[PDB]
């Protein structure tokens, strides 16, 4: 992966979020 | 008999690229209660002890494998040795919480090969450089892939093969950053993880590697990235965020589940203080983790008592490009996974199916 | 049946048989996969080997596989008068054959002697030749081995055409019946001077003949 | 794709290593080339295969190499059983060929032919026919030329001949040209010839006989 | 204990189409291979199809491959076979087998469901009766479909020495049986007897006479 | 073990079809094992046919590409070719190979003279060779069909001084081939000498050498 809640997870960290496979990864 | 019969074939006969359901096959025991042999003898044929290559000389077939439906279907088995095999306790998808039972395994991978039915064949590229993509000019023809142990990882690709000639970086499109790149490895070390028997805390665990044999490897990994950045500073970091299965090597080792910190694998100022010796990792043992079959959460037991250990060849890396800078005179690296496709494609790269008429 | 069987064996009671089991290269002679099943009549069949010579719980001891080339054993010591069935055997044999069966080997267990056939044979009945056909009813009974040949004759040449012969069942007297029905005109009826069955049973030859 | 063993015949005395060579036309690829020995009236052998792998039953003797185009069939040390016909085929590349052979003779001192020459049988003279064999004997080397001559008119599509296998014992060779002519042509003419060209020959050696006797 | 339960087959024309259902039962359907093997009528058996545990690859015959198609309901605990197009030699008894593996051997088998591919009509026999030339007479049943028939005589009277024989299906898709009593030939025309057929898959009676 | 064993000598006429069988004891057959070679009399080998696995078609030599026909009974374990619309160089020794596991042949059979002819069937006549002016002598054994034919002396007794010389194609399409002995000039009379050829079929010819 749910994008937006990964999303949202790393703006946390003033990050972008990324789906890696079913995953979150900030960049 | 004895593996492999080569054979020689010239212009005949007539092929188009096409997709159809593959079975697998391997040398599994069905005494054996460990679960991919559980698995592999009811999911797969016994292997052909008699395998039969065809060189096609003097043709040239184009790959891709970025787009081999051999990759979704190896991902669709594994699942389903997985949801067969490793029932978590608890199972957190679909709006539900799915309690199921959990009782520990004997669990170690073993090879499954993918196989063609009548009517269609695989082809396979020898050009020992292969990236992945595009022309192939030494083709020939299999019954069956290679054996692929379904080892199921993140950052470092365990017990896979090896690049025969060279270090091969892989990737979809290597200009975009948001690609993963493969790094398919020429010589493989050693990662011998471990927790070990106290007799407390049962979640502490480590890998040892021989940090003199990585750090050469690294080197020459940094060396073959130069190549394709116009000799730019090659540069690795940590991974700048995300879930644990990705910001740590995370892969099951005797049923447990590891998650190790490879902050020390990627040292810079070894590619010389310390470095030469061995880097030990630390890793923990985590029940609750996040799941690589679909998106959601499961809990399985508390690991088992004794010396769990685990000696992994590392065959391949998967890293991740930064980018924005872009600029700079610099890249850099961190590593990367999650897609567990991409571990089927470290494999099935040189393989493609193909329908004969 | 690419896997060859013979079509029976016999032995006696408290002796030891040996069914074989040929294949080719590719199956028997490539893998390991060999099963035996035994089906006395009306039932399922019944795995007493597995993987060569593996035997599953609750199977008799005397029964035993093994393989050598191309070719697998089934054996059965202290032969006993229950294991008179048919015997099958089955290899693996690649992805696209998959799974090959033997024809099959009827076992029967000695004792009782050879004793020819009690034959019987009728003509056409005139209220069947009046509905403008003919069937010539040949009765075969009482016969041991279970095994009967039928030649059937136009008075002198054999005939092939309107042959309807029956595999022998086994009778309540432990010894075994048949039947052949001929279908002729009766046109080609009265056409020849005699019709003749003729059966064959161990070397022996019984023949019963009507005519008008 | 064609191979070729140059040379035809290689003439070498027993314990003699020098040796002969395969030769691809358009390169035959990967190591996978073999050669066999073939002897006369036999089927042929399996020597060496892939390159230089040695077939089990082979004991040594026989070594072997090659990798891009030129394969070198190895002798050093030959043998009494060894005097054979040795092939070649290339397993790697389109449709599978072999190489025209090269003959392993014995090598000996140079011998003369003992030219022995025979009328026609008077009983062949009654069907029509008259058959005039000349042999020539236990000679070396294998090359040698027989004219035919009738009243020494030189003859030409009339005479077939063949040889022997090369004998064990002395390591020779012999030959039989039969001049083969109508007994109306027979006894048209006188003296019959055989006139033998070798090497062990200062002069050519002719043997005649006139028409009985 | 296992348990495989066949259901679905049954009697169907040529071209036509059924589906096997097997009720699994006492293990865990979803982890073992399955397979269908069938036997035609006193024939040799003969692996029809198999699927793997999870359903993604099937295996079948060529004398079967593009018109039967096994799946399975890992759900349900079913295992089925969807026969389409089907001809006469797929009459067959049809069994549901649990594999020991993939392409190994089956340790339990269903009762099998019988399927008969026949182009062929209910009727009753054609009824004629088989005279006397110490004496044997009887009496001919011909072209039924489908088996059975009872037959007494004299009111199931008599038996001293009947034989009613094994029933024949014709290169025609009938059935054909005969019946037969022992005599002393001093019965002959004073004493009647009779052979009441009936045909219930018809309700077709008749209650014939033979005479010499 | 691993033996194959062919089927006997053939004699055809021009424009025709020969099939030679292949049998395989003692190892692992399929398809594939078998390739045929040949070898016209005196020339060299010449591969004809393999069976190429996974597609799994024939695969032939140029040379006899719409003439020829490969085949493999497994159970029997027997190969067989099939070459037609034969021509009077299609006279060979057939050879069928087992391949191994690169296509190098490993396992011969004993051959199988194809003879392909429309000459007929016939018995030599045999004619003296004798002696003049060591002493040489022999024995012409001409116009046969087809080969081979024996030629042994004095039963078998004489050996040293013999060459029974290889035969020869006559235009007519028969053979014939002669023998000779090596003697001492003074025997001709005190020893006799004879020869005795054997030609199947179907022929015992005894013949003497006197002067
Ligand atoms: C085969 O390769 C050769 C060069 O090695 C070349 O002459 C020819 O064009 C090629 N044929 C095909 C069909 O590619
Ligand atoms: C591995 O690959 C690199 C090329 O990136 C090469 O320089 C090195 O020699 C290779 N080493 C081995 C052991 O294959
Ligand atoms: C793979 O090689 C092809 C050219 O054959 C090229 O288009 C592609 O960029 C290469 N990939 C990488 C990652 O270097
Ligand atoms: C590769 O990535 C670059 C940058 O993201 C993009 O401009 C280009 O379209 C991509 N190439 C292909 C062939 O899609
Ligand atoms: C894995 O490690 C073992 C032991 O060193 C070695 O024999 C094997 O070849 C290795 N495989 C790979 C792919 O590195
Ligand atoms: C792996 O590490 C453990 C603990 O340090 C050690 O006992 C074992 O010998 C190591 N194995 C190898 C193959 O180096
Ligand atoms: C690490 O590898 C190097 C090179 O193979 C070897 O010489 C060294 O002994 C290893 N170190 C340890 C601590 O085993
Ligand atoms: C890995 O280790 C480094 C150094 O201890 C630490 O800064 C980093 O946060 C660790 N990574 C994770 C994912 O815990
Ligand atoms: C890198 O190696 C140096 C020298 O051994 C060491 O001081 C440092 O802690 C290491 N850093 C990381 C991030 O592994
Ligand atoms: C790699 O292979 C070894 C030996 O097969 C095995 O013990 C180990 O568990 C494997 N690695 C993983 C991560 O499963
Ligand atoms: C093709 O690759 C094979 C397998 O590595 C190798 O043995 C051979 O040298 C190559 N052949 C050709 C014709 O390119
Ligand atoms: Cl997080």
């Amino acid at each position: 992966x749910n994008l937006h809640f990964c999303q949202l997870r790393c703006k946390s960290l003033g990050l972008l979020g990324r789906c890696a496979x079913t995953y979150c990864a900030c960049v | 008999s004895d593996n492999l019969w080569v054979t020689v074939y010239y212009g005949v006969p007539v092929w188009k690229d096409a997709d159809t359901t593959l079975f697998c096959a391997s040398d599994a025991k069905a005494h054996e209660t460990e679960v991919h042999n559980v698995w592999a003898t009811h999911a797969c044929v016994p292997t052909d002890p008699n395998p039969q290559e065809i060189h096609l000389e003097n043709v040239t077939e184009n790959f891709n494998m970025w787009k081999n439906n051999m990759v979704e279907q190896m991902q669709e088995d594994v699942i389903s040795l997985w949801d067969q095999s490793l029932q978590p306790c608890v199972k957190l998808t679909g709006g539900s919480v799915i309690k199921q039972a959990c009782p520990k395994i004997s669990f170690d991978p073993i090879p499954i090969h993918y196989c063609t039915p009548a009517g269609y064949v695989i082809l396979k590229c020898n050009d020992k450089n292969f990236n992945g993509t595009g022309p192939c000019k030494n083709v020939s023809s299999v019954q069956c892939t290679h054996g692929i142990k379904p080892v199921v990882s993140t950052q470092l690709l365990l017990n896979g093969s090896l690049a025969e000639e060279e270090i091969i970086i892989r990737s979809e499109n290597l200009t975009n950053n948001a690609k993963t790149i493969i790094v398919h490895l020429n010589k493989s070390v050693e990662i011998n993880c471990t927790r070990p028997s106290n007799g407390g805390d049962i979640r502490k665990a480590y890998c040892e590697i021989n940090g003199t044999k990585w750090n050469k490897v690294l080197k020459q990994v940094t060396e073959k990235l130069k190549e394709h950045f116009n000799n730019k500073t090659i540069i690795f970091q940590p991974p700048s965020g995300g879930d644990l299965e990705i910001t740590m090597h995370s892969f099951n080792c005797r049923g447990e589940f590891f998650y190790c910190n490879t902050t020390q694998l990627f040292n810079n100022t070894c590619i010389m203080k310390g470095c030469n010796g061995t880097i030990t990792l630390p890793c923990k043992i985590k029940q609750i983790i996040n799941m690589w079959q679909g998106t959601g959460q499961a809990m399985y037991a508390p690991p088992i008592d004794g010396k769990i250990n685990c000696v992994s060849n590392i065959t391949g890396i998967l890293l991740t490009r930064d980018g924005g800078a872009n600029n700079t005179s610099n890249e850099t690296f961190r590593p990367g996974g999650g897609n567990i496709k991409d571990n089927w494609r470290s494999e099935l790269y040189k393989y493609k199916v193909v329908q004969i008429e | 049946s690419a896997l060859t069987q013979p079509a029976s064996v016999s032995g006696s009671p408290g002796q030891s048989i040996t069914i074989s089991c040929t294949g080719t290269s590719s199956d028997v002679g490539s893998y390991n996969f060999v099963s035996w099943y035994q089906q006395h009549p009306g039932k399922a069949p019944k795995l007493m080997i597995y993987e060569v010579s593996e035997r599953p719980s609750g199977i008799s001891n005397r029964f035993s596989g093994s393989k050598s080339g191309n070719t697998a054993s089934l054996t059965i010591s202290g032969l006993q008068a229950e294991d008179e069935a048919d015997y099958y055997c089955s290899s693996y044999a690649g992805s696209t054959t998959f799974r090959v069966f033997g024809g099959g080997t009827k076992l029967t267990v000695r004792g009782q002697p050879k004793a020819a056939p009690s034959v019987t044979l009728f003509p056409p009945s005139s209220e069947e030749l009046q509905a403008n056909k003919a069937t010539l009813v040949c009765l075969i009974s009482d016969f041991y081995p279970g095994a009967v040949t039928v030649a059937w004759k136009a008075d002198s040449s054999p005939v092939k055409a309107g042959v309807e012969t029956t595999t022998p069942s086994k009778q309540s007297n432990n010894k075994y019946a048949a039947s052949s029905y001929l279908s002729l005109t009766p046109e080609q009826w009265k056409s020849h001077r005699s019709y003749s069955c003729q059966v064959t049973h161990e070397g022996s030859t019984v023949e019963k003949t009507v005519a008008p | 794709i064609v191979l070729t063993q140059s040379p035809g015949t290689l003439s070498m005395s027993p314990g003699e290593r020098a040796t002969l060579s395969c030769r691809a036309s358009r390169t035959v690829s990967s190591s996978n080339l073999a050669w066999y020995q073939q002897k006369p009236g036999q089927a042929p052998r399996l020597l060496i295969y892939d390159v230089s792998s040695r077939a089990t039953g082979i004991p040594d003797r026989f070594s072997g190499r090659g990798s891009g185009t030129d394969f070198t069939l190895t002798i050093s040390r030959l043998e009494p059983e060894d005097f054979a016909v040795y092939y070649c085929q290339q397993y790697g590349t389109s449709p599978l060929t072999f190489g025209g052979g090269t003959k392993v003779e014995i090598k000996r001192t140079v011998a003369a032919p003992s030219v022995f020459i025979f009328p026609p049988s008077d009983e062949q003279l009654k069907s029509g026919t008259a058959s005039v064999v000349c042999l020539l004997n236990n000679f070396y080397p294998r090359e040698a030329k027989v004219q035919w001559k009738v009243d020494n008119a030189l003859q030409s599509g009339n005479s077939q001949e063949s040889v022997t296998e090369q004998d064990s014992k002395d390591s020779t060779y012999s030959l039989s040209s039969t001049l083969t002519l109508s007994k109306a042509d027979y006894e048209k003419h006188k003296v019959y010839a055989c006139e033998v060209t070798h090497q062990g020959l200062s002069s050519p050696v002719t043997k005649s006989f006139n028409r009985g006797e | 204990e296992v348990q495989l339960v066949e259901s679905g087959g049954g009697l169907v024309q040529p071209g036509g189409s059924l589906r096997l259902s097997c009720a699994a039962s006492g293990f865990t359907f979803s982890t073992y291979a399955m397979s269908w093997v069938r036997q035609a009528p006193g024939k040799g058996l003969e692996w029809v199809s198999s699927i793997n545990n999870s359903g993604r690859n099937t295996f079948s015959a060529d004398s079967v491959k593009g018109r039967f198609t096994i799946s399975r309901d890992n759900s349900k605990n079913t295992l089925f076979l969807v026969m389409n197009s089907l001809r006469a030699e797929d009459t067959a008894v049809y069994y549901c087998a649990k594999d020991l593996r993939l392409g190994g051997g089956s340790d339990y088998w269903g009762q099998g469901t019988l399927v008969t591919v026949s182009s062929a009509s209910t009727k009753g026999p054609s009824v004629f009766p088989l005279a006397p030339s110490t004496a044997a007479l009887g009496c001919l049943v011909k072209d039924y479909f489908p088996e059975p028939v009872t037959v007494s005589w004299n009111s199931g009277a008599l038996t001293s020495g009947v034989h009613t024989f094994p029933a024949v299906l014709q290169s025609s898709g009938l059935y054909s049986l005969s019946s037969v009593v022992t005599v002393p030939s001093s019965s002959l025309g004073t004493q009647t007897y009779i052979c009441n057929v009936n045909h219930k898959p018809s309700n077709t009676k008749v209650d014939k006479r033979v005479e010499p």
